[PDB]
């Protein structure tokens, strides 16, 4: 059970596709819960769900949409682990894909040093790149960086 | 049967389930034979639980003109989903006693004439009812077809 984010600008967000071995195929909303919907935000390590979104509303999938139903502890680590219901078949549209919004959504990267590892931090929101403020930047926030 | 009984009205079952949306033509000898989801397989939970009544379903009560049950009135008895009312023909008074210690009333009875007022003319299902000594409840007693 390989899970993934499509369609979605935000690092961490997008529409749910989950991979059963070698087909890529998109999950219908009445078979996702909260505590899947938790699993998969800790597996794509993205953290923590923040919202779930039915109605294709980050992207109408494509391909097919598998019927099996997750029926979630919450605390597996990931999709595999997690006990699933089969249903009969044809159950669900292309129109009820399910999205998920997880916590980490900010992107920072270093440019313009010589090493990777050493340069000035640039992070982008808003659509735009740009160079976060030295004031009240401190080495705590340097080690986690 | 004369009635399926749904929403765990019967009672609650703690057992696993077993099958799920049978679907039976109904001439089949076997419960296993109709059609099912799958054996063991199964989306329901335990408040929801199937139960049945089948034809020769037998229950006694005393009907009067005050309330529906009483310890004093016409005898009542329940078969093939109709009330029927018992004949006074070689009435015993072994068999009067049984039939008051069945419904709780008392341990022995009497039998009293007639009233002036009748619900329903119902019709009789059983005549000739002989208790003998031991039977506490009235259908080991032999009687007529
Ligand atoms: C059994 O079915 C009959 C016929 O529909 C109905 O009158 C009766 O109320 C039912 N009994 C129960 C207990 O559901
Ligand atoms: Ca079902
Ligand atoms: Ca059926």
């Amino acid at each position: 059970r390989e899970p993934r984010l499509v369609g979605g600008d935000i690092p961490c967000s997008g529409r749910v596709e989950v991979k059963h071995g070698d087909t890529w195929g998109s999950i219908c909303d009445s078979d996702f819960s909260l505590e899947a919907a938790s699993v998969l935000c800790r597996e794509l390590q993205c953290g923590t769900v923040v919202s779930i979104l039915g109605g294709a509303h980050f992207g109408e999938g494509n391909g097919q949409i598998w019927a099996e139903e997750f029926q979630c502890e919450g605390h597996e680590s990931h999709l595999s682990l997690c006990p699933v219901a089969p249903r009969p078949e044809g159950t669900c549209s292309h129109s009820r894909d399910v999205g998920v919004v997880c916590s980490r959504y900010t992107e920072i990267r270093l440019v313009n040093g010589k090493t990777p590892c050493e340069g000035r931090v640039e992070l982008k929101t808003l659509g735009a790149w740009g160079s976060l403020c030295n004031s009240h930047w401190d080495i705590e926030d340097a080690h986690v960086l | 049967a004369i009635n399926a009984t749904g929403s765990a009205h019967f009672g609650e079952g703690t057992g696993p389930i077993w099958l799920d949306e049978m679907k039976c033509n109904g001439k089949e000898s076997r419960i296993w034979q109709c059609h099912s989801h799958g054996w063991g397989q199964q989306n329901c939970r335990h408040k929801e639980d199937a139960g049945v009544i089948c034809s020769e379903f037998m229950s006694l009560r005393l009907t009067s003109e005050a309330s529906r049950e009483a310890c004093a009135g016409r005898l009542e008895v329940f078969y093939n989903g109709a009330w029927g009312t018992v004949g006074k023909s070689s009435m015993s008074e072994t068999t009067v006693g049984v039939v008051c210690r069945q419904l709780g009333c008392a341990d022995k009875g009497k039998i009293n004439p007639a009233s002036l007022d009748k619900a329903m003319s119902i019709p009789m299902w059983v005549d000739n009812v002989q208790c003998p000594k031991g039977p506490d409840t009235l259908w080991q007693c032999p009687s007529s077809p």
